[PDB]
């Protein structure tokens, strides 16, 4: 908000009278500018949590499990996924102005798809260093160990577990 | 009729005294070389290149500026490198060495007590 | 540790920022003692010298209202800035508990890598943590299998991964390459080898069987 | 949450959904983020001595 243009607004008898109040309008513009600079740091801290922009391999077959509804859609200008397309369809004046965000949401969708391909291809290794590939069934079996289940319970029930994931 | 803020982009007076100017959300045909139209306004005094670097000075809507190519330039920031994991249904990568690293983290705990 | 000392001796912007903010507000408070707010001057010894008491009340009230407004704006913005310093100190108190008096498993809470240990250092109005982490390096690829079939049974590693250097099959631990012969001491058995997908055929060595004989 | 539920596996109870956290996937929303948490839920118990 332009303090002077909201208050006075064009007139000139009002600007000289408002000049008598000191730095009340400089403080308000500083306060609003700090807020706007904080909104970009919010988004940088949530989404730019990845060194490289990782890609999934073309074959796209992770021991079964089916991630097609959450991987990016190549037939789109925005390259969003099917669920990211569902989510985006559900949500000048007297000195007032709206600034645009630093990151487009194409860029945000590109950060999220890289976080997804890091996880589906390397498990948790890309979050601690270089991405180390591992087959998805074996990564799922490592995770079953982390909750205290023995890892043949996964390999002997792989198809059922993959069907339950797909239905959910 | 048109109003908007004016911003000045500078590489720092310890580097140069050249400057670029952003007229915020103003159509670049009604401002009063390099005139460049952005989703964030009209930029004057920077040339638009086709490369893409890491962001230096944030302009907005995906556009950043830098003093590189000097002068001031515009472009679209870089999300990051490009790493391609050689994923397969029977391949694994295992580390053979390690590094010990140490980093810092700074946090404010207090401010000054005034009366 | 020798490089922290160079990089600092040659970065404390978050501590500088809170000092600057407070000074910029205290200066704005004093610089308001010289505005009229719609009066004849900014000095009470000038309204009490060229106005009679019935006329100086009206001019003193215009200053009182302005100065009260400015003081109360100062006091609101300090409450809002202190509520933010409070959350930072609450996070610092949790990091001192969880990274300095313990080893954390939370990812990216005590550095980037695998947390080993943390050291505190005092700063002007805050604290610096030095985080020591482990980072794996220099990876190779091998080929893997989920289980090994032998004598009609399926074997799984007790705490590792089965790997192959091209012709032979070993067990490693998952974060550091150190291959071992597959025996019945580092694997366990469950089931027959036709329900797992990806089983490979290989021999699992029994230590007693030869040694005894 | 993005650090601890997407870049790792969490043992903190209820930080990444109901059940034993297996893994989590992020999706971008307008001005926000959506987390799809995959968890393991035990079922069909029997009693024993
Ligand atoms: C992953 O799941 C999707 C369903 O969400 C599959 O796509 C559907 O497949 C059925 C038949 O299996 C078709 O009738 C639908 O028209 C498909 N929907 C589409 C293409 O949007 C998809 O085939 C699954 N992936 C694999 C590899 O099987
Ligand atoms: C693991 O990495 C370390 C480096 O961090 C290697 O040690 C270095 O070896 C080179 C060549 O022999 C020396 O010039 C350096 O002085 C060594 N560094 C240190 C800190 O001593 C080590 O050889 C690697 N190990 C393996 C098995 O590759
Ligand atoms: C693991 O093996 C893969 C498979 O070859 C290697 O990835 C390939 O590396 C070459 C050369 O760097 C590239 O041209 C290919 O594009 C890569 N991907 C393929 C072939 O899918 C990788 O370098 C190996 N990793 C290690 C650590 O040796
Ligand atoms: C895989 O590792 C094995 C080590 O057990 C290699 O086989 C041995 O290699 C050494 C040196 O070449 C020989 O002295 C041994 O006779 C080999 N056999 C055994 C049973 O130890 C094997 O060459 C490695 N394969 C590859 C492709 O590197
Ligand atoms: C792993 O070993 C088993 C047993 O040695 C193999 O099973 C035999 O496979 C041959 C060829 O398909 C058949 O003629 C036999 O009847 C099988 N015997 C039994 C008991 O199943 C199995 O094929 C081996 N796997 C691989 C990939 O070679
Ligand atoms: C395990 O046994 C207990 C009883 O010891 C079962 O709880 C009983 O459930 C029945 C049927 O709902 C009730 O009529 C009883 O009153 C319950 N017992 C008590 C003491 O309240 C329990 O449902 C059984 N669970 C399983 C999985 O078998
Ligand atoms: C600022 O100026 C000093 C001396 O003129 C120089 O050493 C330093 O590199 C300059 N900083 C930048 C960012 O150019
Ligand atoms: C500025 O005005 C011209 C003339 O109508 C128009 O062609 C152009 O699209 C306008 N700018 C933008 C950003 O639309
Ligand atoms: C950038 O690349 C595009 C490709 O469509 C081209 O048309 C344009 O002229 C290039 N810009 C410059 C400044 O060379
Ligand atoms: C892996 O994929 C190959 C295709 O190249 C296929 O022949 C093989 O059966 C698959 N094995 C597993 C364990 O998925």
């Amino acid at each position: 908000v332009d303090c002077t243009m909201y208050i006075c607004g064009d007139s000139t008898e009002c600007s000289n009278l408002l000049l008598q109040y000191g730095s009340f309008c400089t403080q308000l513009k500083r306060a609003l500018t700090g807020i706007a600079v904080e909104q970009d740091k919010n988004t940088q801290e949530v989404f730019a949590q990845v060194k490289q922009i990782y890609k999934t391999p073309p074959i796209k077959y992770f021991g079964g499990f089916n991630f097609s509804q959450i991987l990016p859609d190549p037939s789109k200008p925005s390259k969003r996924s099917p669920i990211e397309d569902l989510l985006f369809n559900k949500v000048k004046f007297n000195g007032l102005t709206v600034l645009p965000p630093l990151l487009t949401d194409e860029m945000i969708a590109q950060y999220t798809s890289a976080l997804l391909a890091g996880t589906i291809t390397s498990g948790w290794t890309f979050g601690a260093g270089p991405a180390l590939q591992i087959p998805f069934p074996m990564q799922m079996a490592y995770r079953f160990n982390g909750i205290g289940v023995t890892q043949n319970v996964l390999y002997e029930n792989q198809k059922l577990i993959a069907n339950q994931f797909n239905s959910a | 009729c048109s109003f908007g803020g004016v911003s000045v982009i500078t590489p720092g007076t310890n580097t140069s005294n050249q400057v670029a100017v952003l007229y915020q959300g103003v159509n670049c045909t009604e401002v009063p070389s390099n005139v460049f139209q952005t989703r964030a306004g009209c930029l004057i005094g920077a040339e638009y290149v086709n490369n893409s670097y890491e962001c230096d000075i944030p302009i907005g809507a995906g556009i950043c500026a830098s003093y590189q190519t000097q002068s001031i330039i515009a472009y679209t920031m870089s999300l990051g490198a490009e790493n391609s994991v050689a994923y397969s249904n029977n391949s694994i990568a295992i580390p053979t060495n390690f590094t010990i690293s140490v980093t810092t983290e700074i946090l404010p705990v207090s401010m000054t007590k005034t009366s | 540790i020798g490089k922290i000392q160079d990089s600092l001796s040659s970065a404390l912007g978050k501590l500088q920022d809170v000092v600057n903010h407070n000074a910029q507000a205290l200066n704005t408070l004093v610089k308001q003692l010289s505005s009229k707010f719609g009066a004849i001057s900014s000095v009470l010894n000038d309204i009490l010298s060229r106005l009679d008491p019935p006329e100086a009340e009206v001019q003193i009230d215009r200053l009182i209202t302005g100065r009260l407004q400015s003081l109360q704006t100062y006091v609101t913005q300090q409450l809002i800035r202190a509520a933010e310093i409070r959350a930072s100190a609450n996070l610092a108190a949790t990091k001192m508990s969880e990274c300095v008096l313990g080893q954390s498993k939370r990812v990216d809470f005590c550095g980037k890598g695998y947390h080993l240990m943390s050291f505190p250092q005092s700063a002007p109005h805050g604290v610096v943590f030095l985080h020591v982490t482990y980072v794996p390096a220099q990876e190779k690829n091998f080929t893997t299998a989920p289980a090994i079939c032998h004598d009609g049974k399926a074997h799984f590693p007790r705490e590792g991964v089965f790997v192959s250097n091209g012709t032979h099959w070993f067990v490693t631990q998952r974060n550091f390459y150190e291959p071992q012969i597959i025996t019945t001491d580092n694997t366990f058995v469950s089931g027959n080898c036709d329900v797992v997908i990806g089983i490979v055929n290989n021999t699992v060595y029994d230590p007693l069987q030869p040694e005894l004989d």
